[PDB]
């Protein structure tokens, strides 16, 4: 079952994905997106993907789908897989380690505004041992 | 009830669109207007062969019926009764022309049907569900086949022939209906006659039971025999087929366990339904506040969703000939094609009734020495 | 309308019939269908054409000859010259009614392509031929290259109907007097006609009864001024209209009425007549003994006087109520005949409105035709022991063999004063036959004087209206006939006899079953579709082996329920099966097999796959792939090809079975892209998935039991009880097999993508 924190979560996530306020994810918005993070795939794999994830050949994608891609329970070895991806995301830097200067840089090239206090609090909240540093169990543990 | 020269020189009768058991649906104008119109003419003597018992709890019948869908006249998703015309021997109904069929030819041209209008199909069910069930209004009668699609993919309920004022405090303890829709509280009733009494729970199970049909494509309970039909329903064991529904979400899967509840006190109403996040949507807001741990979780869910839909497009398999050597069916694309020429081969042998159905075309079962054992 | 013939999809003559003369067509949306689909179809550049495929006029064909070799694969595609005549049509089709544009339109455009001859006068040319040197570009660019003109051309037919139109247009005379009788006027809508009813009583008795419910009728008597004649007298009275001695003139020929011409009113020397509908003639056939399709044929036939009635005046129709129509104790009326009575009073029966009376008030008001042409200018002891004996059956059995061995015409002698013919007693017979309701021996009697349905001839030609094709005849080949084409009466009576052989009573069962196909396709012509070829034989056997499982009888015993069945039974029967509404599944392949009910698009897929292939060989059988070219998918060449190909094996569940495959194929050719470059047996194909299906099982560890061989088949019987669905269903199995034979013929490498 869902709550309604978790439905927030998903609504801002969505809100986060879309720059621009219309109501889908569009093509153009999801390959900006994606060459920000550092991936340049292909137009034709773009059209291709889309056409996976949408149930027709519309090109668009709505919150339903969204929603039902997020719900999935990917079992474990799939899970496995895409927290290092993540992670390795998270980890451009050679250490195996995220900092909060690390986390500062991802939030803005993903096109967020904040401040170094909101990032020191928050690096300082999530953190449990002290180190200024999170490690595997530790965002294992807090995926959600 | 007035005289039938007003019917007369007021509306043309026009080609048949439509035949039934004992009554036929012809198109009518209305010559002020030239405003288009669906008459259906009963015929309340039967050709002359009815006993007079029959004509007068025949016209009892229709008479409870015009001033029961009097009340209810309004909702947009409702059918609308534009005139009434009745004698001595026939009764004219006007409605509005729909235009196509319902849902059953739709259904089978189609053989199965996705989830983009299925949201649809159920809130607006769900919406006139709960609107009947707020004017203390029953009506037992849910089939696909009382569900009419217009050009615009609009449904309006039909057939009200079985509904009927519940006063609160009563429990009814009648029994009617095809029996693959009877919910477990009527067939109860029917052997037991202890029982209480059944409510909009049968309402419920009809849902689950049409979605379930839209779904998969067959009845969830079906068999060649009756008592083994009913003992199947009774023991309440619905299962999901392997190579069937790989490809649907668990939101939906979970939907589905949640209409179809024995117990009838925790099956779930229409404003629970309604609640469901498979029906969820939002237009435009700004108060979205959390603390730094609901931004990282955002940005963390964010970032998993851009890595993972990579990896989900590349999960994708060749054509695999020599896996079709080897079995087809586990294709979706072969599995559909296969299903929609064997639906256009045999197009002409599903009708109404529980002797033929759709569950009659599919045979998942391994066929072999274990069909010895049937029953008891 | 669609379509000039069964042959031409479409032939630019049409035109002619839906413009200038004779307007003769309803629901305009067909004029300006078949207005488009010639425009978009045989429009041309300097010209249209007649029809395709037309050689008339053409550097081939050796003009000398005549008599078409079968040889026109391509030497006559796009070469067809043109026609302006059918140009100078449309100008005055346009400036007839409404329209202006297109009719300047079609003025420029026609001409540019006169010719100035002598005086510098217009001329238009006959057509334009294509040049002798310049077709192949033709052939790939239809409608590039330029004409030159060729031929005969004083052609005063389209140089008159061009005058006339630019004589039209310039507005000296008026669309008005053209035509005097205003024909101009036929697509306004009519909203509907009042049907009149009277109602008449036999005798005293039958008025009593019906006075006794409330119905208020009067008896033959007490109308003296007004008679009542059947229509036969009133076609024996049409027999003589325009009879001239001088010229060897005979008049009218006999022929049977409507029921448009008797509702009517006639006037006769100073005499009012009326004459009661030909469908209660119980002299010709039986069928008039049924109150159901009395009921039945009343509906339909109030329904088709309300439905056209394009004469002045309201109709007329008489229904005296005889004594058949009583109950079996004659001392009250039918209960359908009752409601019947019950339904056309209020004004609603049927579909259309009725209204009752008496003839008085009738007279008034009603069209009234003056006629003045009227007006004067040991066997012996066989014979002892068939008066002796008794019983209906050893009657008929006696009769029979007197009338077949003596007695055609000869004289029984069996009454010393009155001289009783073979042919008397016969007759005589039916009056005993028809109060017992035996339906035993009357179709035997009625076999034996051979009667006749009247309007055969009109229920046949209905039949092959519809692009179809009848058969009469149990199978097999020789004597199974084809009749492609319409038959007069008599050689249709003929033919008919010839194919039922001696066994009489054939002849009667298909006459009726062809007129209850005759009635049914107009209700209802839906059910026809997924059928190219009926056979009356065929269904007959069909309904004797159907009655047969249900009664679970042996065939002699089917046949004897069947003949006795009411007629109402046959059109239940027959109409259940029209429908289509181990042992099940096995069942419904039999029937499926017998009635060889191919899907809608079967012959175009079966085109499609031709054309990728050599050819579909079916036990030595070939169908070479050559004809692909010289034939199209939308003639009939094609199918009938088709069918004798796929009805050489007689079993039916065979031939279900090899469209299963064949179907199979066409669905696997189109997810790769090659050629096989060779032939394909199905019927190898169908053996490896029995196979793959009987090794599956086995490997499963079902016992041998169910694993059963037909006598004469080598094809498990649970294969024909699987569904062709599911993951277990037949079509899994035909679609693997197909798969390794097109591996087993592929160069190592499939290369499938879709």
């Amino acid at each position: 079952q869902l709550t309604e924190e978790q439905i927030a979560e998903f609504k801002e996530a969505f809100s986060l994905f879309d720059k621009d306020g219309d109501g889908t994810i569009t093509t153009k918005e999801l390959g900006t997106v994606m060459r920000s993070l550092g991936q340049n795939p292909t137009e034709a794999e773009l059209q291709d993907m889309i056409n996976e994830v949408d149930a027709d050949g519309n090109g668009t994608i709505d919150f339903p789908e969204f929603l039902t891609m997020m719900a999935r329970k990917m079992k474990d070895t799939d899970s496995e897989e895409e927290i290092r991806e993540a992670f390795r995301v998270f980890d451009k830097d050679g250490n195996g380690y995220i900092s909060a200067a690390e986390l500062r840089h991802v939030m803005t090239n993903l096109g967020e505004k904040l401040t170094d206090e909101e990032v020191d609090e928050m690096i300082r909240e999530a953190d449990i041992d002290g180190d200024g540093q999170v490690n595997y169990e530790e965002f294992v543990q807090m995926m959600t | 009830s007035h005289s039938a020269q007003d019917f007369y020189e007021n509306y043309e009768p026009k080609e048949i669109l439509g035949r039934g058991v004992s009554s036929v649906v012809r198109r009518c104008i209305h010559k002020p207007t030239s405003q288009e119109y669906a008459v259906k003419v009963i015929d309340v003597t039967g050709g002359g062969s009815f006993s007079p018992e029959e004509v007068r709890e025949l016209r009892e019948a229709t008479l409870k019926e015009v001033d029961i869908l009097r009340k209810v006249s309004g909702h947009p998703n409702i059918i609308q009764l534009k005139d009434t015309y009745e004698t001595n021997t026939f009764f004219f109904l006007v409605f509005d022309l729909m235009k196509r069929g319902e849902l059953f030819d739709y259904l089978t041209e189609k053989v199965t049907l996705s989830e983009k209008e299925t949201r649809k199909i159920m809130r607006a069910l769900l919406e006139v569900i709960c609107t009947l069930h707020k004017l203390n209004i029953v009506h037992r009668d849910l089939k696909p086949e009382n569900i009419l699609l217009d050009d615009n993919m609009n449904i309006k309920l039909t057939d009200f022939g079985f509904s009927c004022q519940l006063e609160p405090g009563e429990r009814l303890r009648e029994v009617c209906g095809t029996p693959s829709y009877l919910a477990p509280e009527i067939i109860e009733c029917s052997m037991n006659e202890d029982h209480p009494g059944y409510g909009k729970e049968v309402d419920m199970w009809s849902t689950g039971v049409i979605m379930y049909t839209l779904l998969a494509g067959s009845p969830p309970f079906w068999h060649r025999k009756q008592m083994l039909m009913l003992r199947m329903i009774m023991s309440g064991n619905y299962q999901f087929g392997s190579p069937e529904w790989d490809d649907y979400s668990d939101t939906v899967k979970d939907l589905v366990s949640r209409f179809l509840v024995v117990q009838p006190q925790n099956r779930y109403t229409a404003e629970e339904a309604l609640a469901h996040p498979f029906f969820q949507q939002y237009l435009v807001e700004e108060v979205r506040h959390f603390s730094p741990r609901g931004k990282f979780k955002v940005i963390a869910l964010t970032v998993l969703a851009s890595v993972r839909i990579y990896y989900q497009y590349r999960r994708v398999k060749p054509v695999t000939r020599e896996i079709v050597i080897r079995d087809p069916y586990a294709l979706r694309p072969l599995r559909r094609l296969i299903d929609a020429y064997a639906f256009r081969i045999y197009g002409h042998w599903v009708k109404k009734g529980q002797q033929q159905n759709r569950a009659a075309l599919f045979e998942n079962t391994p066929k072999a020495v274990l069909l010895s054992l049937a029953e008891e | 309308l669609p379509r000039a013939s069964t042959s031409k999809e479409v032939d630019a003559s049409l035109l002619s019939v839906v413009s200038f003369p004779a307007f003769a067509v309803e629901d305009s949306q067909l004029v300006e269908l078949t207005k488009q689909e010639i425009i978009t179809k045989l429009q041309g550049r300097y010209g249209c054409c007649r029809f395709l495929r037309d050689g008339y006029k053409t550097p081939k064909e050796d003009p000398n000859r005549l008599y078409y070799e079968p040889a026109e694969l391509k030497l006559f595609e796009n070469i067809e010259c043109e026609w302006p005549l059918f140009w100078t049509y449309f100008i005055l089709d346009g400036v007839f009614s409404g329209n202006a544009e297109q009719v300047q339109e079609y003025k420029e455009a026609l001409e540019a392509v006169l010719i100035k001859g002598k005086n510098g006068v217009p001329l238009l040319p006959e057509l334009y031929s294509v040049p002798p040197d310049r077709v192949d570009e033709e052939y790939q660019n239809p409608h590039t290259v330029d004409r030159v003109p060729m031929g005969k051309l004083p052609h005063m037919w389209g140089q008159s109907l061009y005058i006339l139109g630019s004589l039209m247009a310039e507005g000296f005379l008026a669309p008005g007097e053209i035509d005097p009788l205003n024909r101009r006027f036929s697509t306004v809508p009519k909203p509907d006609v009042v049907v009149q009813v009277s109602i008449l009583a036999e005798t005293e008795e039958i008025k009593t009864i019906l006075k006794d419910k409330g119905i208020y009728v009067e008896t033959i008597a007490e109308v003296y001024p007004i008679r009542v004649q059947p229509a036969r007298i009133l076609s024996h009275i049409y027999s003589s209209l325009g009879c001239n001695n001088r010229m060897k003139l005979s008049g009218r020929p006999y022929r049977h009425m409507g029921v448009l011409g008797t509702s009517k009113l006639y006037d006769i020397r100073k005499t009012i007549f009326t004459f009661t509908p030909q469908f209660i003639d119980q002299q010709q056939f039986y069928l008039a003994l049924d109150n159901k399709m009395i009921v039945e044929m009343l509906r339909t036939d109030l329904s088709y006087l309300c439905s056209r009635w394009r004469m002045t005046g309201q109709p007329t129709i008489t229904f005296p109520i005889s004594h058949s129509m009583l109950d079996e104790d004659g001392t009250s009326l039918n209960s359908s005949i009752l409601a019947a009575l019950r339904k056309m009073q209020d004004g609603y029966f049927g579909g259309a409105r009725v209204q009752t009376g008496k003839l008085s008030e009738f007279l008034t008001t009603s069209c009234c035709t003056h006629l003045s042409f009227m007006d004067p200018g040991d066997f012996k002891a066989l014979v002892l022991q068939l008066k002796e004996t008794s019983s209906l059956q050893e009657q008929a059995d006696i009769l029979y063999m007197l009338y077949t061995m003596k007695g055609p015409d000869w004289n029984t002698e069996l009454y010393n004063e009155r001289s009783a013919t073979v042919r008397e007693l016969l007759t005589e017979l039916y009056g005993k036959v028809g109060e017992i309701r035996h339906w035993g021996l009357i179709r035997y009697i009625s076999g034996i004087l051979r009667k006749k349905v009247e309007a055969l001839d009109e229920a046949c030609t209905d039949l092959l209206s519809h692009q179809k094709h009848l058969t009469v005849g149990l199978p097999p080949e020789p004597r199974e006939k084809t009749i492609s084409a319409p038959l007069p009466y008599e050689a249709l009576t003929q033919l008919i006899d010839e194919a039922s052989e001696g066994d009489m009573s054939i002849s009667i069962l298909t006459q009726e079953i062809m007129v209850y196909l005759a009635m049914y396709m107009r209700t209802q012509p839906g059910l026809f579709a997924e059928m190219f070829r009926l056979r009356i034989g065929l269904i007959i056997q069909v309904m004797a082996t159907e009655l047969a499982h249900s009664l679970r009888c042996s065939a002699e015993e089917a046949t004897e329920g069947l003949m006795n069945l009411s007629p109402s039974a046959m059109k239940n029967l027959l109409h259940h099966i029209l429908s289509g509404k181990q042992g099940q599944w096995q069942r419904r392949r039999r029937l499926d097999g017998a009635l060889n009910r191919v899907p809608v698009g079967f012959y175009q897929k079966v085109w499609k796959v031709l054309q990728k292939c050599h050819g579909l060989s079916v036990e030595g059988f070939v169908l070479p792939s050559s004809t692909t070219r010289e034939m199209t998918p939308g003639e009939i060449k094609f199918s009938v090809h088709v069918e004798s190909v796929l009805n050489r094996v007689p079993q039916p569940e065979y031939r279900q079975l090899l469209v299963e495959a064949i179907l199979v194929l066409t669905m696997l050719a189109d997810i790769e892209i090659h050629s096989i470059g060779s032939i394909i047996a199905v019927e190898k194909i169908v053996h490896i998935a029995n196979d793959l299906f009987l090794q599956e099982q086995k490997t499963l560890g079902a016992d041998d039991t169910m694993l059963a061989k037909d006598p004469a088949s080598g094809i498990c019987t649970l294969l024909y009880d699987s569904a062709p669905s599911g993951r277990f269903g037949t079509m899994t199995y035909l679609s693997k097999a197909a798969a390794t034979y097109v591996q087993e013929f592929l160069p190592h490498s499939i290369c499938a993508m879709q």
